[PDB]
């Protein structure tokens, strides 16, 4: 568990889930507000 | 046009950053600090201290006439 | 437009033959304690402020330039 | 002396200490990171078994795990292969009308607009084309329904997870001791017996009892869901005794040798089937089970526990002449101690098997639907060129450092070796020669049609029309293949191929499967060019290889090591005088060679054979006819080739082909790329990243772990996988495109 | 060429052919006067890139005065 | 039995004793070669070398030549191997010029295969290399000649 | 001062069949280098030019076109093997020159009887910049 | 011939006379440092400049420097 956590935390997994979640996030705002070439609220 | 100015503006940028990196380095530097003895132009330093291609300032301007024919280009 | 060409062609291959030549002065001609605290010698001493905000610019542009052409293409 | 079992129990006890501690391997390494080279060392040395340690039990327990690790990443692939084809595809579809629909099996989800790639693909289905030619290879096997599919894939599924659970038990539970790897008389005896002998009699015992009964109904025109069940012709035997009847007897003449009677099924005929353009399944049966009978006799050669056989190193040590001293002695004792000569042989031999797979498929196609499917024949043709050349230069790479490391006369002495080493310089000097002379006369003549053309005369280029080039012994060769069925072959009824000739052209669905492929003087130009870069490339590897441990420049080199940049500025220079800088450049002649290859056979595919057939019978190819005349000359390649063919990949925007234009683009960008690695050295960017370390150190915000810049060996390393990248990238876009958009 | 493959491997390829030359009949009666070697380290970068930039210049050369002449417009 | 042997028993000399290196007929043939009888004067051997030479090179120029196809084939060809004869004339002279002085020996090797003295030879001098050449574009432009009447001056029918 | 031992012709060489790699027309006009070493016991070991020879009991002569493949022979021969070995540099005038190891001790351990050579006591940052030392025919390391 | 310097950095470890392929430096009394040794290079004429006493070199800077200069068939490591 300790050491699952340890290698669970080391440069290339930290960095793979990071961007998985950024990725995730990015296409879902996209989804939500596709084809959005400028900011319209203000 | 926009776009393919600000192309050109990288162009002369990188070449100028190339060329003023190999003069203002040619004198030394902190991975050759006694450069300016072994003249303009010269093979390398070895391959000790991590290794030594293209260091002269020589290598600099062969590295720079690349980018000058790309941006003209 | 072979006029065109040919002049920039030149102009750039004069461009990067003048700062070879700096860089060659530096090598050979310069004399540090003749320069001692002039424009040249304090050149020579914050090299790396100039080279590091070259390669800034550089990065900028070429990140940017690209990103648009690709994202239009 | 005796074959049996050995092992040892919980060599390594799993759990996660070393997954907390990067690079455990290496001391150095464990110890942990000074500078960011550190990182970059810890990938490069990540399977190099042999130097982490020198127990040859330890490296052997290694590379079984690592085979088993291996084989359960394929079976995993295969299974999403199998599941793709089960849920995301239309192969009911194709399998209704093979002709009209065009293989998919990808779908892309729609979220920024990419499911323009979704293309109309016929049936009813909209996705991406796959070009890898599953769906012949599933309506061979005589699948179905999407039930087998979905079963296929779950089973494959379940046997990668049996495959990494044997690796990590033999790794850690239960690993062979050294006796057990070093008997390769049971291993070579099992292999040729147990895996391939076996495994051809069990494929053709499917294909007797479901390929052929399924295929023969799919081929009569049945509807494919009213087929009965694969299973059902095994219950009811009446079921195969109506398309065949010599099914009735039942096994009988199989055992008062009337084997005659079971010609119904088991044939000879040669060609192709006139109905689905692919060679006849009764002769790929025969075919399976004369191959399981050669190899379950081949696979009791070699002595193992009851004294008859063959001792391997007897036959080795029996074999030696005038010529080569007492050749042949000792090389047991090499082979069976060293991976890495092992690894370059098997390399080599896998490598041309590969290469002469793709010669043999795209020569008679074997799978239903394959041969009029030109962009399934095309992709599969030059994937497997790719991959048959990189194994041949890894051959190479792995000789090289087997004679670096492993290789020691003190202790293990051969002969031959020994011979080759000594001679080595007159071997390299007249392999040079002949890379010289063959370059100067097939490109020189290239150049030379070249320079006649654009100077007004035609009259003087080597041309069909001009200075003839004729290939007489080709056509010699292919002439006594088309004659060869009734005269010298008597059992056969068609020559083995149609590009030998003999006429009888083949078509299917209005397509061209096949036709007699003629042979002129541009396919003697073309030929030769081949022979030139393939002796080219070898010169540099072989050269790489034997010149390995020393040279009359660096009397020293192997202790230096296979890996490192160079032995200074010294002597003039000594810059890539290693045996991996070798390789290095060996990647880039096999690129060029097996690029000009795979460039031959599709220009002369679509010029000479591929195309569309009308009710007279006349034959419209894709290029009309245009290699024998336009391929003598450069300006014939950059322009009838390059940018005729191009048209089709750079319109692809717009469409679901642009997908293909853009990998095309990026392909571009990826190979310019490179040449920033392969033209520059590192002590520029050293003195780059100090600089920019400085502007870091200002704000308080610089790294604790030093940026280095690449290392040398790195650089190269990493030129070269771009380059090729790149390059094999721009290629796969430019074929895939041009082959779908006008196949 | 040039800028890829680098000294060391045309040194010793050149060395072999150096024995070859000498070990052949008809042909070691003709001795050459200077020892053969491979390029020098800077002389071969200075000739790859001359070869680059000679390549480069023509064939823009050629493209844009036969496109702007084919043309005439 | 080995068949390949080191030099002369010595292995220590970059070179291997080999059929094709050293056997019988073949040492044989090519010691009666012209360029290898030393004892002979330098003006006969290039004699025979360039009226072997020049007959030679006849034939490809005139077949393969761009006025193959022309009435005047034989002429242009014959021209055509003249001239690369006198070609290699001039290389011969400046080789010649080039790596020999008058007031040096030759710098043949003078020792034999069995390491008896014998007379360098003399082709290897100033004035032996000047007369060696100096046969050999006598030589070829007699072969070139002869090649030339050989044929069209004469029908002679080949091929 | 350490008499440098003498080049004894008629000592046997290694056993060899023969290579491409050996003498060419430099050790025929210009120079070839000569290594003898002792070796106990006979044994296999790797030339430095092609395979494998053996040494011969007793002495062993053995002779290379370059130092350097002399030095990679005599470094081979004294760790793998150990034994002492000494190499000379032969003229085609006939004549030999001692060469290794120069003092009788090799020249890794001090030696009393050595004098210096091409040492600068200096620091290598204090040498003058090229400008000081133009127009005459001395560099600035030379100083 | 190439032009080898000692530079009185030299801390006499040694490592630069084991690393040197033709034997061009040597270890001479001295008394500077601990060890009483420092490097000197009486043999450049055998030099070919390969830069292996450099990477050996554990003072920083170099206490050995290597300058290439003329080529000569000896510098240049011909064996022909
Ligand atoms: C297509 C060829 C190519 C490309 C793209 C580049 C690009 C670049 N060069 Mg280079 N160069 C080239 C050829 C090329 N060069 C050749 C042939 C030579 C002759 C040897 C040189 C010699 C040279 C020198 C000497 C120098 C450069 C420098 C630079 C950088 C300048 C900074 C900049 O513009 O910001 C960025 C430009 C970009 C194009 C961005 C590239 C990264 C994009 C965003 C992709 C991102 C990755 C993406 C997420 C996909 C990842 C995939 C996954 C598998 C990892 C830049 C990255 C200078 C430098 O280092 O700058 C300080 C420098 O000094 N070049
Ligand atoms: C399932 C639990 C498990 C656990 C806890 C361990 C734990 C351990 N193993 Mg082990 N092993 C396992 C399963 C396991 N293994 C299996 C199933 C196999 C068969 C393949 C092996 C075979 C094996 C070998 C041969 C060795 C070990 C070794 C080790 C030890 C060293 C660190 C390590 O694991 O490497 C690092 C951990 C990783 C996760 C590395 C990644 C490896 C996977 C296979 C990569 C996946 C490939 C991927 C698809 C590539 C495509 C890239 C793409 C995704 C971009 C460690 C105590 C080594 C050892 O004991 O040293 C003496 C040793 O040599 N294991
Ligand atoms: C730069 C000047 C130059 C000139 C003026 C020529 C001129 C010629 N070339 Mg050449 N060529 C050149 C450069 C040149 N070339 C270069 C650089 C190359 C390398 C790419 C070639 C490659 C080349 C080839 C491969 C061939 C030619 C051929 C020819 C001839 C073809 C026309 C013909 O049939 O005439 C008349 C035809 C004749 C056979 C008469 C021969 C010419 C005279 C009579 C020979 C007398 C020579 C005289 C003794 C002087 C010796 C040389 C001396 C000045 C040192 C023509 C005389 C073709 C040819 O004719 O073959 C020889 C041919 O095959 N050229
Ligand atoms: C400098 C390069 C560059 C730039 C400036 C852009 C800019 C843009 N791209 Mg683009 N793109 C690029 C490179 C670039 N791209 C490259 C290289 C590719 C190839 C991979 C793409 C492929 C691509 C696609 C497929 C799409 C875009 C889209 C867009 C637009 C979407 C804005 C958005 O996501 O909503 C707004 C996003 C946010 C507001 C997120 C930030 C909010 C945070 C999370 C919360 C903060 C709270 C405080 C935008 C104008 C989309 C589009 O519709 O174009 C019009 C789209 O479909 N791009
Ligand atoms: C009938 C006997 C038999 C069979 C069929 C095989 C088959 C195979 N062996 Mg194997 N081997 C055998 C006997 C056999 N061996 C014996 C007696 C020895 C000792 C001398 C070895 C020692 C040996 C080594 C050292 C290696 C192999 C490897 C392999 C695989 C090669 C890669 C391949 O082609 O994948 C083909 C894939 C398939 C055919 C898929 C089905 C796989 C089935 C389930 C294999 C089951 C056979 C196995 C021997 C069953 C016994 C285990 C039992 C207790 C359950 C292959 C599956 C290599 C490997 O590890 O594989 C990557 C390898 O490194 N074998
Ligand atoms: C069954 C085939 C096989 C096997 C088992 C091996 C095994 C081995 N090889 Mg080898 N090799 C092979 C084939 C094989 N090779 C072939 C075909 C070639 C020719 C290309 C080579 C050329 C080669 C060289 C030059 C070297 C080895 C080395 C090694 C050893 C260490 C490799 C390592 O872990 O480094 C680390 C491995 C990596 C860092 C992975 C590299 C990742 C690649 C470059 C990316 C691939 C890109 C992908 C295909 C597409 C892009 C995806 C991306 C965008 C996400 C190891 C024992 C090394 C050695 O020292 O031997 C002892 C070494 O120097 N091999
Ligand atoms: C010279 C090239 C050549 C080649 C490649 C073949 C190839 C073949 N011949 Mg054939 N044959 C040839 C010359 C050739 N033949 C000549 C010159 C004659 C006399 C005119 C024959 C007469 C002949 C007959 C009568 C038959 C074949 C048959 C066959 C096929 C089965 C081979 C076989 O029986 O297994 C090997 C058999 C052995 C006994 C092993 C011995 C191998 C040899 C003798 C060594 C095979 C494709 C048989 C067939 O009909 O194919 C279906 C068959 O009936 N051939
Ligand atoms: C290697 C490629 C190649 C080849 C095979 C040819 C071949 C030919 N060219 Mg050519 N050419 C080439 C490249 C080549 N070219 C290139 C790169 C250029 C520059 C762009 C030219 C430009 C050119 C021009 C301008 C012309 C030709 C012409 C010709 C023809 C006559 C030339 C001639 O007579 O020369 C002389 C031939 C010889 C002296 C023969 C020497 C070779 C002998 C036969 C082989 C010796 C080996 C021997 C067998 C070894 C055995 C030893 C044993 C006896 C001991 C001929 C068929 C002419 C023509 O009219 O075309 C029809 C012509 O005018 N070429
Ligand atoms: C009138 C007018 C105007 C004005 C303007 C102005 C006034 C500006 C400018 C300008 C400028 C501002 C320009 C410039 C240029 C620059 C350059 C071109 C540069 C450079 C550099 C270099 C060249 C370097 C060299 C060297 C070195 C490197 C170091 C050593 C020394 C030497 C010097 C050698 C305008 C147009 C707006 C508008 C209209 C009106
Ligand atoms: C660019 C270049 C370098 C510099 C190479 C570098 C700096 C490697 C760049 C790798 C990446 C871009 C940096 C490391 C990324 C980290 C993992 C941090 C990522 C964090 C976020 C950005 C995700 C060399 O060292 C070199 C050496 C020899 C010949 C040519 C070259 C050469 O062309
Ligand atoms: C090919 C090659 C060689 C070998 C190149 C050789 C031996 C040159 C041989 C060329 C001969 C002499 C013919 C060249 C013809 C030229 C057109 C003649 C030019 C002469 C004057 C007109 C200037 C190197 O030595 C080398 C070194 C370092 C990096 C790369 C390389 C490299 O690529
Ligand atoms: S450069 Fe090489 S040969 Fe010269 S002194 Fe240094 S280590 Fe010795």
């Amino acid at each position: 568990m300790r050491d699952l956590k340890t290698y669970l935390s080391v440069a290339p997994v930290a960095s793979t889930l990071w961007f998985a979640a950024l990725a995730g996030l990015l296409i879902e705002i996209n989804r939500f507000f596709p084809d959005a070439l400028t900011f319209p609220f203000f | 046009d926009f776009l393919v100015h600000h192309a050109i503006a990288l162009g002369l940028h990188t070449t100028t950053l190339i060329l003023v990196k190999g003069a203002l380095d040619a004198r030394g530097s902190k991975l050759m600090p006694d450069k300016k003895d072994f003249g303009y132009s010269f093979p390398c330093d070895g391959p000790g201290r991590g290794g030594t291609c293209d260091i002269s300032a020589w290598d600099a301007f062969y590295l720079a006439v690349f980018w000058m024919l790309n941006t003209i280009g | 437009a072979a006029l065109y060409t040919h002049h920039q062609y030149i102009a750039g291959f004069i461009m990067t033959g003048a700062f070879a030549h700096g860089a060659i002065f530096f090598i050979r001609d310069y004399n540090p304690e003749q320069n001692a605290d002039n424009v040249l010698a304090r050149m020579l001493e914050h090299k790396e402020a100039i080279i590091s905000h070259l390669s800034w610019a550089s990065l900028f542009l070429g990140f940017h330039t690209l990103g648009l052409y690709v994202h239009n293409d | 002396p005796e074959v049996k079992i050995l092992v040892d129990r919980d060599p390594i006890k799993t759990s996660f200490e070393q997954w907390a501690k990067p690079g455990h391997f290496s001391r150095t390494i464990a110890k942990g990171p000074d500078t960011t080279t550190w990182i970059w060392n810890l990938h490069a040395d990540a399977h190099d078994f042999d130097s982490h340690t020198s127990d040859l039990e330890e490296i052997s327990r290694k590379v079984f795990s690592a085979h088993f690790g291996q084989l359960s990443i394929i079976f995993l692939w295969l299974s999403g292969m199998y599941f793709h084809g089960a849920r995301f595809s239309n192969y009911e579809a194709w399998l209704n009308d093979p002709t009209h629909i065009r293989p998919s099996a990808q779908v892309v989800w729609p979220i920024v607009g990419q499911e323009i790639l979704n293309g109309d693909v016929g049936g009813g289905f909209r996705g991406i084309q796959i070009t890898s030619g599953f769906f012949q290879i599933w309506r061979a096997s005589g699948i179905t329904s999407e039930l087998q599919l979905y079963c296929t894939a779950i089973g494959a599924l379940v046997f990668a997870a049996l495959m990494l659970f044997a690796g990590w038990f033999h790794y850690h539970k239960a690993a062979p001791k050294l006796v057990w790897f070093q008997d390769v008389e049971s291993m070579l005896n099992h292999h040729l017996a147990g895996l391939l002998g076996l495994g051809s009699l069990s494929w053709a015992g499917h294909q007797v009892h479901v390929s052929l009964p399924i295929n023969q109904f799919l081929n009569a025109g049945v509807d494919p869901k009213e087929i009965p069940l694969p299973h059902e012709f095994i219950l009811n035997r009446d079921l195969l005794a109506q398309l065949y009847p010599s099914f009735a007897e039942g096994a009988t003449p199989f055992f008062t040798l009337n084997w005659s009677k079971y010609a119904d099924f088991l044939t000879f005929r040669g060609g192709l089937d006139p109905l689905t353009g692919g060679l006849w399944l009764t002769d790929i049966a025969h075919h399976h089970l004369a191959i399981a009978i050669l190899f379950l006799i081949a696979g009791h050669m070699y002595r193992t526990n009851w004294g008859i056989g063959h001792g391997i190193k007897d036959i080795l040590e029996a074999h030696k002449g005038p010529f080569t001293g007492q050749g042949h002695k000792g090389l047991y004792e090499i082979l069976t101690t060293s991976w890495h000569a092992q690894l370059s042989i098997n390399l080599a031999m896998l490598g041309s098997l590969t290469i002469i797979v793709a010669h043999h498929m795209y020569a008679m196609p074997p799978y239903p639907y394959l041969a009029t499917d030109y962009g399934t024949q095309l992709s599969l043709f030059t994937h497997h060129m790719w991959i048959g050349g990189f194994l041949i230069v890894g051959a190479a790479a792995h000789a090289a450092i087997f004679m670096v490391r492993d290789y020691d006369p003190t202790t293990r002495y051969n002969d031959l070796l020994d011979r080759v080493l000594r001679h080595r310089d007159a071997i390299i000097s007249h392999l040079n020669w002949v890379c010289i002379f063959l370059g100067f006369h097939s490109f020189g003549l290239y150049i030379h049609n070249d320079t006649m053309s654009a100077l007004g005369r035609p009259q003087d280029m080597f041309s069909d029309t001009a200075i003839q080039l004729q290939p007489v012994f080709a056509q010699w060769i292919q002439n006594t293949h088309a004659l060869a069925p009734g005269t010298t072959a008597p059992g056969a009824t068609t020559s083995t191929s149609l590009t030998w000739g003999g006429g009888d052209l083949v078509s299917v669905g209005g397509k061209v499967a096949l036709l007699p492929i003629p042979l002129g003087t541009a396919d003697f130009l073309v030929h030769h060019i081949h022979a030139f870069t393939i002796h080219v490339t070898v010169l540099i590897l072989l050269k790489g290889v034997l010149f390995a441990r020393s040279s009359r420049l660096i009397p020293d080199k192997a202790n230096l090591g296979f890996r490192f940049p160079c032995d200074g500025p010294g002597r003039g220079g000594t810059c890539q005088v290693s045996a991996w800088d070798h390789v290095f450049l060996g990647l880039f002649w096999m690129y060029n060679a097996i690029s000009v290859v795979i460039f031959h056979f599709s220009w002369k595919m679509q010029s000479d054979v591929w195309g569309s057939i009308n009710d007279q019978g006349v034959v419209t190819h894709i290029t009309g006819g245009n290699f024998a005349q336009s391929s003598i000359t450069i300006n014939g390649w950059l322009r009838d080739f390059l940018w005729a063919q191009a048209s089709q990949v750079i319109q692809s925007y717009g469409s679901s082909l642009s997908a293909y234009g853009l990998f095309f683009l990026g392909a571009h960008f990826v190979w310019a790329f490179s040449l920033m690695f392969l033209f520059s050295g590192r002590g520029y960017w050293q003195e780059l990243i100090e600089s920019i370390v400085w502007a870091h150190n200002k704000l308080k915000v610089a790294p604790a772990t030093q940026p280095r810049a690449l290392s040398i060996v790195q650089g190269r390393a990493v030129g070269v996988t771009h380059y090729l990248l790149g390059g094999i990238a721009t290629t796969w876009a430019f074929f895939l495109a041009r082959i779908i958009a006008v196949g | 060429m040039f800028l890829i493959s680098w000294r060391g491997y045309w040194q010793e390829l050149i060395e072999t052919l150096a024995w070859a030359h000498e070990r052949t009949p008809l042909a070691n009666l003709i001795r050459w006067r200077d020892k053969p070697v491979a390029l020098s380290i800077v002389q071969a970068r200075l000739v790859g890139l001359v070869h680059f930039s000679v390549g480069y210049i023509f064939t823009y050369a050629a493209f844009l005065i036969a496109s702007t002449s084919g043309k005439f417009g | 039995y080995q068949v390949v042997q080191p030099i002369n028993g010595d292995p220590f000399i970059g070179s291997l004793e080999t059929p094709v290196t050293s056997s019988p007929l073949v040492a044989w043939y090519l010691s009666n070669l012209p360029g290898y009888r030393t004892a002979v004067n330098p003006l006969l051997r290039g004699i025979e070398v360039g009226l072997a030479h020049g007959f030679l090179l006849v034939g490809p120029f005139v077949k393969a030549g761009p006025l193959r196809n022309t009435e005047i084939a034989g002429q242009a060809g014959s021209l055509a191997a003249g001239g690369l004869v006198v070609i290699l004339s001039i290389c011969l002279t400046i080789y010649g010029i080039s790596s020999f002085n008058e007031g040096d020996p030759s710098t043949a090797p003078s020792l034999t295969l069995t390491g008896r003295k014998k007379q360098p030879d003399q082709l290897q001098t100033a004035d032996g290399w000047a007369k060696f050449t100096g046969g050999f574009f006598f030589g070829g432009i007699s072969g070139v000649t002869w090649a030339f009447f050989l044929l069209y001056v004469l029908d002679l029918p080949y091929f | 001062g350490f008499t440098p031992p003498e080049l004894d012709p008629n000592t046997p060489s290694p056993i060899f069949g023969g290579s491409t790699g050996g003498l060419l027309r430099k050790a025929q006009v210009e120079e070839f280098y000569v290594i003898t070493w002792e070796s106990p016991k006979e044994q296999i070991f790797e030339m430095p030019t092609g395979g494998a020879a053996i040494m011969r009991e007793g002495p062993n002569l053995l002779k290379l076109a370059r130092k350097e493949q002399c030095l990679a022979l005599g470094t081979r021969l004294r760790s793998k093997y150990k034994i002492k070995y000494q190499f000379y540099r032969v003229f085609p005038s006939g004549e030999v020159q001692y060469l290794h190891p120069k003092d009788g001790v090799y020249p890794e351990k001090v030696n009393p009887g050595r004098q210096g050579v091409g040492v600068n006591f200096r620091s290598i940052g204090k040498n003058v910049s090229p400008i000081e030392v133009k127009f005459t025919g001395k560099q600035p390391y030379d100083l | 011939s190439h032009s080898v310097k000692i530079y009185d950095t030299c801390i006499g470890c040694t490592q630069c006379v084991r690393a040197c392929p033709t034997d061009v430096l040597e270890m001479i009394p001295w008394g500077g440092c601990k060890a009483k040794q420092i490097a000197s290079a009486p043999r450049t004429e055998d030099c070919v400049g390969c830069k292996r006493c450099e990477s050996a070199c554990p003072t920083d800077f170099l206490s050995v420097r290597v300058y290439l200069w003329h080529e000569t068939t000896r510098s240049m490591g011909l064996a022909y």
